DNA sequence: TCATATTATTACGCCAGACAGGG
DNA sequence: CCCTGTCTGGCGTCCTCTCACCTATGA
RNA sequence: UUGAUUUGGUGAGAGG
């Protein structure tokens, strides 16, 4: 819940968070106002 | 990009660890180049403590200590 | 212990500082029997005996003399992993 | 009428369409190409005929000497295929060809030879195929897979994107021969054409053509028409036929015959063209600024001066036309390059060529096929004379010369095998004219234009590898030949024909091992279509179009079977009517269409005869004479399914099996699974274990039979009658007398392979199911083999299975089970393990095999005899002793005695021994001691093993309860295993759930039955009720004749289904829903297929009813005390000091990059330093490390990692210096 | 070394430098006997080739081949690549003290523990188990510890038992693709062979139990054992790293166990009665009085902490169900009853989790995850919550909107005879009605089943939710979408083509209905399109994990 | 047994990176 | 001399399990 | 001082 504490190694933690879904994702006139 | 920028790094065991291990080693021959270690990979390679997690510490005294 | 890991170009008097003998022979081993080559790649005298604190050949087998060097023999005498570093 | 075991226990069939044709042998493939490979076939083709008279008669250069050939032949083998599977020699056949020398005189192409010599010569040993499709190789019984390649002949492929980044398509042309050369065709960007030949470097595509001796005028008359620039009385008139004027802008004054047809601006039309052509406007006169861009076709020389006025291929200018048109030539023959169709392709290649004569040509051709050694005349000539055009080197077959007649519209189909001018001229023509517009590209995954190779095929050309060698060694010996004192074997050698063809048939991509766990797994795995192999795609490469089913695989290719993971699509498995075409095609039967009735002869089609004709749909309702009923019925017509009329179709689908194979036609109510779970379940079907107890899938397809019988797995009759029944050791069946010999009175007496070894470990055995004196027929089965019974095909077993959630014990996948399913044994399944044990004479003297085993006490002289050797049958466990061998110098004697494997039980059930001569037979050399020792381990089932149904439900059974914790219904039973119906709606596999429902209705009819029959009644009652089980509801074909079974053959049947009712729910045509509720009626069940059930550990009901019924539920063999392993410290590795990996090697598991990841993710930094320095790799850590852990003192002295040590000294070992700085 | 049998299996190596000696001595012997300009300048090039095929082969043109036309591996070959030493021995190590095996369910546990066979535990803790025989004094020397555990006597088993207790295990499956899936728990024995992993885990894990197999590792020394409890314990793992989102969510028994348990009924026993508790509640359950689901007043005592950290009882009378009681025996003290009035899916029991995380802390939503659990997977299995072929049911107005739909193609292709339209608007127009028959076959089944059941309750008749089986699993949000109950119902939709263009004629045939031949061929099509898109998309993901954990 | 030392197939798909060609 | 096709190198998922097969020559 | 060989490498198939 809190802050990040001094040490823990974000870049590994955010590269597999961004890895992660990988396999999730796929491979392969003029202008109408909606609201007022 | 992602990978020619982990292949120009300043520490080649973090460049030789990925991709093309030949190129690397040979432009870090030719230069002289020194591994001053100072991150993850080199540290699981040369058989260390991390310095990020509990190790963090332990890095902060001998970065201290010198 | 160590700091930053340096790499660098290797000289001759660099190459020749890490060695322990010329190889000389391409003959690896006498593959009829067990024995190695005197002095092929897999040598005894520049690298290290085979056996632990033995001489190869024939002498020294206790723990009195470690490093004697007969001519019978042309050996070393060390560690079994001793020939994993030289 | 039916057969005597057909009226044991005849399956209730659904199935309204009436079947037409019979399913085909289902192992034809393997048994037809090993036919065609070895048979006495005069006329030559196909076979090793073929062989030999394409290598013989050989004749040296001049040697006056010609060996012939006469005839061969295969001797007996000398072992037969049990004894040669125990020996371990090759199942093969001795191939004795008669060879005939003939030796000449000096001046004898025509005189007669000198002298003669002949003999029936040894060459090679060729393996033959057992009679169900399979090689025994090595001792091991392996399978050669059809292999799926690209045909011989041209194909056109576009590669229309992703070249040149501009969207400009390409067009290239691919000569594919049989044997040979590699021809390709290609355009590049700049629009030139460009030849390559075997992939090498690029050249421009007409030095071709000047290889052919044809001159510039030549190649042009090819490839333009020629438009004709008369000198007239002003302005050199033009020649205009008024097709050329085809959408094109008007530059000039177009006007003839006194009137102005078409003025400049307006592009012409096709209406201009009709003015043309009616007011016969072919001469008009042109301004000279038409002709200052045309380019000219043929060469012209001034006639006075006598020199040249312009080459063939040069563009004109206003002083060429002063030069051409005051020396004489009056007709100026251009060459017509349209825009828009005919472009200017071949001149513009004619531009870039650097050539000009045909030795130029030659020799730049040569300088590309082989450089840096120079090119002379003799040998460019002989390289480009031997690239297509000789019979040894290049060879479309008739395969070949088929599709490239057919890709470029010939009439004929059949011709020589080499190429010709013609042939290469005509494909780029149609490349050409592919460019331009008219003609199309070809795909690769059409199967019309993808060849099957099969078992005889792939022999052949191996065996002509090895004939090929042998001649240039006939070659060699006979100019070396000394006359006469030699005879055709200092000449001839069989080493290499048998080097390569046990090449072949031992370390092959397609010679496999056989998967044999199931007769379905051997039925399935010998009807194998491997993309893969030699001159084949890989699996690491391509793609996503040849993994993607199209749509020529309808009634060829099974579209759902076919193994999910790195090779899907790769490794398709044949239909179930699919035969193969005489070229290798795909040929599937259809049922002839003539008019409004759809006749009952069969014909039979591939996927380049399918496009032409429109093929109507398996299940189309047609009534007593086979007039559609509709007006209008699905079809398909290219490959593109749509509605046509009733009177318009020539051919109909056979049988509504025959889109899917033989293993996922065996899953009932496939039509209302999804694709994916009837891909899983028939992979997952391939692999059930055989059980101690067969037992009869209670909802079935009825293609059970003949996947049983096929599969030669049991013991069909050969001949029919009655019976002596020692079977003891053998059947023996007394044949009657109009099948019978009038010599060789005869009895035959079938062998019964009892328990034994199968290639998975599984135990094939096989059991009588006929009584002594007891009638059998023809074709009829007699012993029961692995996963059969009485002739049907059981690989699992049909158990009473409720849906809903018990208690969080069937999570997410996980079942459920009672001990009910684990007192009856009926999964214990049976496992064989073959162990061996040698001495061999490693070095300090041989081994030995004594009891007088050392250091260990009376704990080593037990389960052997008084002095050695496992004994024969005991409880052998782990850490047990099996055969003492071991060696005196090896106290410094020591124990090699193979033991028994940690973990493992089992019953030693036979001991081999053909060791080195003086243990105290036949088998090789080198090998001393050679005592193999079988163990049998019978495997019960545990919490972690998998089982499965047919329908892809895969499950990890998780509780073993008691019976008394079970969910029981009103009655009393207890339900065998709970499933979970959380599954079902996102794995869309719904047939399950019909299966549980029928199969549930079928054990209500035999619950039915079994009172009728233990409460007993006279057999009036019970041939009532059957027939009316055997009638039940819509049209079928089944019925019964029932009141013509003697009463007693109702009897003996009551007796076999009182176990429950077989019912076949046939593939498409299956039984629908409402036949399942009136069956559900017949028995005395509830129509919704659902019970109130109460639990057993509350005795309260639970709300809501719930789903109870029969699913066939297998076992397959992923046991779980096969993959339970642990290690704390053992052996390693040599080069590194880090654990070995496996579990046959006691080892510990390869703590990965992503898991190294996953700790520096955390804050593990001590986790990890120990979990890469001292639990892995650093000596001094780990030993430091165990005695500090007895001490009491969990802590770690880390060091350095040996692998990292490795590496220091695997980089210093190139030329660089790496080290380790500062303390 | 030599394998099994009489010869040496020679490695690559000795190849390539035991050419490279043979050349050097022939070079040598060359240059004594004075050869000419061409022989030593061959000799000189074959050792330059020679060399350069040890350092690097292949790198100049084809590489060199002992057996059989494959290459040799050289040392940059022994550097470089995927099974070089960095990515095959530095960065991934094989491990001790480590096991392996299938996994299965076990939900009797508590979410920081695992089941662990004894077979296993008594072949990973030998070392501490002979520590501990050392200690005791039943034996002396090491030799008659292994001899003790090797024949496994009644002694080593409490032994066993007191070297797990407080000592964590990681647990890992084998595609780790996060940092929740190495996550720590305690031993727990198990008779068996299996290890039983705590359901809720699985959802971290991406781990079913179709057949799967996981790893354990020992942490051995103290500092380790402190790095499992303290930062990779289970427990302190229950909010995903990449997100807030809460990673112990409740997967999919246990949410039809809660979906069926707090739901309704216009009449069931003890309808409109008052309970003065929520322990009467399930005492009105248990003894069979009231329904599970049965419109009730109950007197609940919420407790709201409105105060700094002090927790106020407002107790009051909730018009509710009886089991919206009893799971209000199970919620702690600090969150409101409306946490468990609504009908609790999937979506609102995350909440719930999420909410208790962030009010009361991790300890009780730790317990009250287990206490979900429990509860969720005991009510279902009181449900009795099947699938039959019933509870499909076809939507009548189903056939007219086909026959409507084929009226229509009709007239399209009567004015495509006549060539009135083109051939683009024509496939256009087509597609257009099928989607459209589509979505009304689509509403049809989804009306014929939100609200099929239509049940009375002292008089007129009156409408509500469905209690269909399939409908619960579909609006529960266990398993099942309004597709896939769309496909099992309504019609399955305009699949397509490998070409990429949709086929004009859709499969109107659901699979409660039977698929005919053509429609399962093109059926076939559209699945085997997806399993070839997943089977190779998973080697773009694992490398995109590993350039990015390496630029990281 | 103990030194002698390397030849007659093609059928991936981007995607950077370096190189001779030409307006 | 700045665009430019063209050619050459360098990637392409982790973990696990089962089986078989291993250079020729030679006075 | 009380004992021993697969990893090496290829090919084929399988599981998640
Ligand atoms: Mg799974
Ligand atoms: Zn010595």
């Amino acid at each position: 819940g809190h802050i990040i504490n001094k040490g823990e190694a974000i870049g590994v933690i955010a590269a597999q968070s961004i890895g992660e879904p990988g396999t999730q994702l796929t491979m392969r006139s003029s202008i109408q106002v909606k609201n007022k | 990009g992602i990978t020619k920028a982990s292949l120009a790094t300043e520490s080649f065991i973090s460049a030789a660890s990925f991709q093309e291990t030949t190129r690397v080693l040979t432009e870090a021959a030719v230069a002289g180049k020194r591994d001053e270690l100072r991150g993850l990979k080199e540290n699981v390679i040369v058989g260390r403590l991390i310095p990020a997690g509990t190790g963090y510490a332990y890095h902060q005294d001998r970065m201290r200590r010198r | 212990e160590f700091d930053a890991i340096k790499i660098a170009l290797a000289s001759p008097d660099m190459i020749r500082s890490w060695s322990f003998g010329e190889v000389k022979k391409p003959e690896t081993i006498n593959y009829r029997t067990f024995k190695p080559e005197r002095d092929g790649l897999f040598c005894a005298r520049i690298f290290g005996p085979v056996k632990d604190y033995e001489c190869l050949c024939g002498k020294y087998k206790r723990l009195k003399h470690r490093g004697v060097i007969c001519e019978k023999c042309g050996v070393e005498v060390t560690q079994t992993k001793v020939r994993r570093e030289r | 009428v039916y057969s005597y075991t057909e009226k044991k226990r005849i399956r209730k069939d659904f199935g309204k369409r009436p079947q037409v044709l019979d399913v085909p042998y289902l192992l034809s493939i393997q048994l037809d190409s090993f036919q065609k490979f070895i048979e006495q076939d005069p006329e030559g083709q196909y076979g090793l005929e073929a062989a030999f008279r394409s290598v013989f008669p050989i004749q040296s250069y001049s040697g006056n000497s010609e060996l012939q050939y006469v005839s061969y032949r295969l001797g007996e083998p000398v072992f037969d295929v049990q004894e040669c599977q125990i020996r371990g020699v090759t199942y093969s056949a001795p191939l004795r060809v008669k060879l005939r020398l003939v030796i000449y005189e000096r001046e004898a192409p025509e005189g007669t030879v000198k002298d003669i010599k002949e003999q029936e010569v040894y060459m090679g040993e060729i393996p033959l195929m057992t009679d169900n499709g399979t090689f025994v190789i090595n001792g091991t019984e392996r399978v050669i897979v059809s292999q799926l390649h690209r045909s011989p002949g041209v194909f056109f492929d576009s590669d229309k994107g992703k070249t040149h980044s501009s969207g400009k398509v390409l067009y290239n042309a691919r000569i594919i021969p049989y044997r040979g050369s590699w021809l390709d065709f290609e355009f590049d960007p700049k629009d030139n054409l460009f030849v390559r030949i075997d992939r090498r470097r690029k050249l421009p595509a007409t030095i071709i053509l000047r290889a052919l001796n044809y001159t510039t005028e030549q190649i042009l008359d090819l490839f333009f028409e020629k438009v004709i620039f008369e000198i007239r009385d002003n302005k050199l008139q033009m020649e205009l036929v008024p097709e050329r004027l085809r959408g094109e802008t008007a530059s000039f004054d177009i006007e003839a015959n006194g009137k102005v047809y078409v003025e400049k601006g307006r592009r012409i039309t096709a209406r201009h063209i009709r003015q043309l052509e009616k007011d016969d406007v072919k001469l008009i006169e042109v301004p000279v600024e038409y002709i200052a861009g045309k380019v000219v076709a043929k060469d012209y020389i001034d006639e006075s001066t006598g020199e040249l006025i312009c080459a063939a291929n040069m563009e004109l200018s206003l002083d060429l036309l002063a030069k051409l048109s005051q020396s004489g030539h009056k007709r100026i023959e251009t060459l017509f390059t349209n825009d828009l169709d005919h472009g200017p392709y071949i001149s513009e290649t004619l531009r870039v060529d650097p050539t000009n004569d045909r030795l130029s040509a030659l020799v730049e051709i040569y300088r590309m096929m082989r450089p840096g050694e120079p090119p002379t005349r003799e040998a460019a000539e002989s390289l480009f004379e031997n690239l297509f055009f000789s019979e040894d080197r290049y060879d479309l077959s008739a395969v070949g010369r088929m599709k490239f007649n057919r890709s470029l519209l010939r009439e004929e189909i059949e011709g020589s095998g080499i190429l010709s001018k013609d042939d290469i001229i005509d494909v780029m023509k149609k490349l050409i004219d592919i460019r331009n517009g008219k003609g199309e590209v070809d795909d690769i995954d059409h199967l019309g234009n993808r060849r099957i190779r099969s078992v005889g095929e792939m022999a052949e050309n191996q065996f002509r590898v090895g004939l090929v060698r042998v001649e240039r060694a006939v070659k060699e010996r006979l100019s070396l030949g000394d006359l006469d004192t030699l005879m055709p074997q200092d000449m001839i050698n069989a080493k290499p024909i048998s080097a390569a063809v046990k090449e072949f048939f031992g370390s092959s991509q397609l010679s496999q091992f056989m998967d044999q766990n199931n007769p379905l797994s051997e039925i399935t795995h010998k009807r194998r279509i491997s993309a893969l192999g030699p001159g084949g795609l890989t699996r690491e490469r391509a793609g996503f179009e040849v993994r993607d089913v199209h749509p020529t695989h309808y009634g060829r290719v099974c579209p759902i079977e076919t193994p999910e993971g790195p090779n899907i699509g790769l490794i398709n498995s044949l239909s179930v009517y699919a035969q193969t075409n005489e070229y290798g095609f795909l040929e599937t039967p259809y049922r002839k269409v003539t008019d409004g009735v759809v006749t009952d002869e069969i014909h039979y089609l591939s996927a380049i005869e399918e496009g032409n004709y429109v093929i109507a749909q398996a299940n189309s309702n047609l009534d007593e004479e086979g007039h559609f009923v509709e007006d209008l019925v699905t079809c398909r017509s290219k490959g593109e399914s749509s509605l046509f009329s009733r009177d318009q179709v020539d051919y109909m689908d056979v049988s509504t099996q025959q889109v899917v194979s033989v293993g996922a036609s065996l899953i009932p109510f496939l039509e209302h699974d999804d694709a994916n779970r009837a891909l899983m379940g028939a992979n997952m079907q391939r692999q059930a274990v055989p059980t101690l107890r067969a037992d009869k899938p209670l909802v079935g397809t009825g293609m059970e039979r003949a996947v049983a019988v096929d599969s030669g797995v049991t013991a069909v009759a050969k001949r029919g009658g009655v019976v002596q029944y020692v079977d003891a050791s053998r059947i023996v069946i007394k044949v009657n007398e109009d099948e019978m010999y009038p010599g060789e009175a005869g009895i035959d007496i079938y062998n019964l392979t009892k328990y034994t070894r199968s290639n998975q470990n599984t135990c094939i055995n096989q059991m009588p199911c006929v009584s002594l004196g007891e009638p059998v027929e023809r074709g009829d089965v007699l012993a029961d083999g692995p996963s059969t019974d009485l002739g049907e095909l059981a690989l699992g077993q049909n158990m009473r299975v409720a849906f809903m959630p018990w208690n969080g014990y069937n999570f997410e996948d996980s079942i459920l089970v009672s001990e009910r399913v684990v007192q009856e044994d009926r999964f214990t399944t049976i496992h064989i393990q073959e162990l061996a044990c040698v001495s061999r004479d490693t070095k300090l003297g041989p081994e030995e095999i004594t009891a007088d085993i050392p250091n260990v006490g009376e704990a080593a002289l037990s389960k052997l005899d008084e002095s050695g050797i496992v004994y024969i049958g005991a409880e052998v466990t782990g850490g047990d002793i099996l055969v003492g061998k071991v060696t005196p110098k090896g106290s410094d004697v020591k124990d090699s005695s193979l033991r028994v494997p940690n973990g493992v039980s089992g019953t030693v059930i036979d001991v081999q021994v053909f060791t080195r001569d003086g243990v105290e037979d036949d088998l090789a050399p080198g090998v001393l001691k050679i005592v193999k020792v079988y163990l049998a381990v019978k495997r019960r089932i545990q919490p972690g093993d998998k089982m499965a149904g047919r329908h892809g439900n895969k499950g990890v059974i998780s509780k073993i309860n008691p019976i008394e914790d079970m969910p029981y219904d009103e009655n009393g039973t207890p339900v065998d295993i709970v499933l979970n119906p959380l599954g079902v709606p996102s794995r869309m596999n719904i047939g399950q759930i019909l299966e549980t429902h029928l199969g549930m209705a079928a054990k209500g009819i035999g619950d039915k039955i079994n009172a009728m029959l233990k409460q007993q009644q006279e057999v009036a009652k019970l041939r009532e009720f059957i027939q009316r089980a055997y009638d039940l509801g819509a049209d079928v074909r089944q019925k019964v004749d029932l009141s013509t079974f003697s009463d007693e053959e109702v009897m003996r049947l009551a007796e076999n289904l009182r176990k429950g009712m077989p019912i076949a729910t046939p593939v498409f045509d299956g039984a629908k829903e409402a036949e399942i509720k009136e069956l559900l009626k017949l028995g005395d069940l509830p129509t919704s297929g659902q019970i109130r059930l109460y639990d057993g550990r509350t005795g309260e009901q639970f709300e809501r009813p719930v789903t109870v019924g029969y699913m066939y539920m297998l076992k397959l063999n992923h046991l779980v005390d096969d993959k339970m392993h642990a290690r704390s410290t053992g052996s390693y590795s040599l080069v590194t000091q880090q654990p070995l990996g496996g579990k046959a090697q006691f080892g510990g598991q390869r703590f990965g990059e992503m898991e190294v990841w996953a700790l520096e993710a955390y804050g593990a930094a001590y986790t990890l330093q120990e979990m890469l320095t001292v639990k892995s790799d650093d000596v001094n850590g780990r030993t430091k490390m165990y005695k500090n852990i007895v001490d009491g003192n969990h802590q770690m002295e880390p060091g350095m990692p040996e692998s990292f040590n490795v590496l220091l000294k695997e980089i210093r070992s190139l030329g660089i210096n790496i080290e380790l700085e500062d303390e | 070394v030599p394998l099994d049998g009489g010869r040496f299996a020679t490695s690559d190596l000795n190849d390539l430098y035991r050419r490279v000696i043979n050349r050097n001595n022939r070079l040598k012997r060359l240059l004594d006997l004075a050869a000419p300009d061409i022989i030593v300048r061959n000799e000189k090039r074959m050792l330059q080739e020679a060399v350069d095929a040890l350092l690097d082969n292949g790198r100049r043109g084809r590489a060199i081949t002992g057996s059989n036309k494959r290459p040799l591996k050289s040392l940059a070959d022994m550097i470089k690549g995927k099974q070089g030493r960095f990515r095959q021995n530095l960065l991934g190590k094989r491990v001790d003290y480590s096991g392996r095996s299938v996994i299965t369910v076990g939900p009797y546990l508590r979410l920081h523990q695992c089941g662990l066979p004894k077979k296993m535990a008594l072949e990973l803790f030998k070392p501490f188990i002979y520590g501990k025989l050392e200690l005791r004094g039943l034996a002396t020397t090491i030799k008659a510890a292994k001899k003790m555990v090797e024949r496994e006597e009644a002694v080593v088993w409490d032994i066993l038992d007191e070297v797990i207790r407080e000592h964590p295990v990681l647990l890992n499956r084998a595609p780790t693709l996060h940092r929740l899936g190495i996550q720590a728990f305690e031993p727990v024995l198990i008779e068996g062979k299996a290890i039983q992993l705590h359901p809720l885990v699985c959802a971290a894990y991406n781990a079913d139990f179709d057949g799967d197999q996981m790893a354990v590792h020992v942490p051995l020394t103290l500092e380790a054992q402190l790095e499992a409890r303290a930062l990779m314990m289970s427990t302190n793992n229950i909010l995903s790293p990449a997100n807030g989102e809460p990673i112990i969510v409740p997967s999919q028994d246990v949410v039809l166990g809660l979906y069926y348990m707090t739901r309704d009924c216009v009449n069931a026993k003890g309808e409109g009665m008052v309970l003065t508790g929520p322990k009467e509640a399930e005492r009105l359950y248990r003894s069979g009085l009231a329904s599970l689901h049965a419109r009730v007043k109950v007197r609940i005592t919420e407790y709201e902490k409105d105060a700094n950290g002090e927790l106020v009882a407002k107790t009051s009378l909730k018009d509710t169900t009886v089991g919206r009681a009893i799971l209000w025996m199970i919620v702690p003290k600090g969150l409101p009853y409306s946490i468990v009035n609504q009908a609790l899916g999937k979506k609102a029991i995350s909440k719930m989790l999420n909410t208790c995380y962030r009010i009361l802390g991790l300890k009780p939503t730790v317990i009250f995850a287990d206490q979900i659990m429990y509860t969720g997977f005991a009510y279902a299995a009181r449900s009795g919550a099947s699938v039959g072929i019933d509870d499909m049911v076809i939507p009548e107005k189903k056939h007219e909107i086909i026959s409507e739909a084929e009226a229509e193609v009709a007239e399209i292709q009567e004015q495509f005879q006549s060539g009135l339209v083109t051939a683009g608007e024509r496939y256009n127009k087509v597609i257009d009605i099928w989607a459209a028959a589509n979505d009304r076959v689509s509403k049809a089944m989804m009306d014929n089943l939100q609200t099929e059941t239509v049940i009375n309750r002292d008089g007129q008749e009156e409408k509500q939710v469905s209690f269909n089986s399939i409908y619960m699993m579909a609006d529960s949000g266990a398993r099942g979408s309004a597709a896939q109950i769309r496909q099992l119902a309504g019609m399955r939709g305009l699949m397509a083509k490998p070409d990429g263009s949709i086929i004009e004629t859709p499969i109107t045939a659901n699979f409660r209905e039977g698929l005919n031949v053509l429609q399962y061929f093109i059926s076939t099509h559209g699945a085997r399109k997806g399993l070839a898109d997943t089977a190779l998309k998973t080697a773009n993901s694992g490398y995109l994990t590993r350039r990015l954990v390496d630029v990281a």
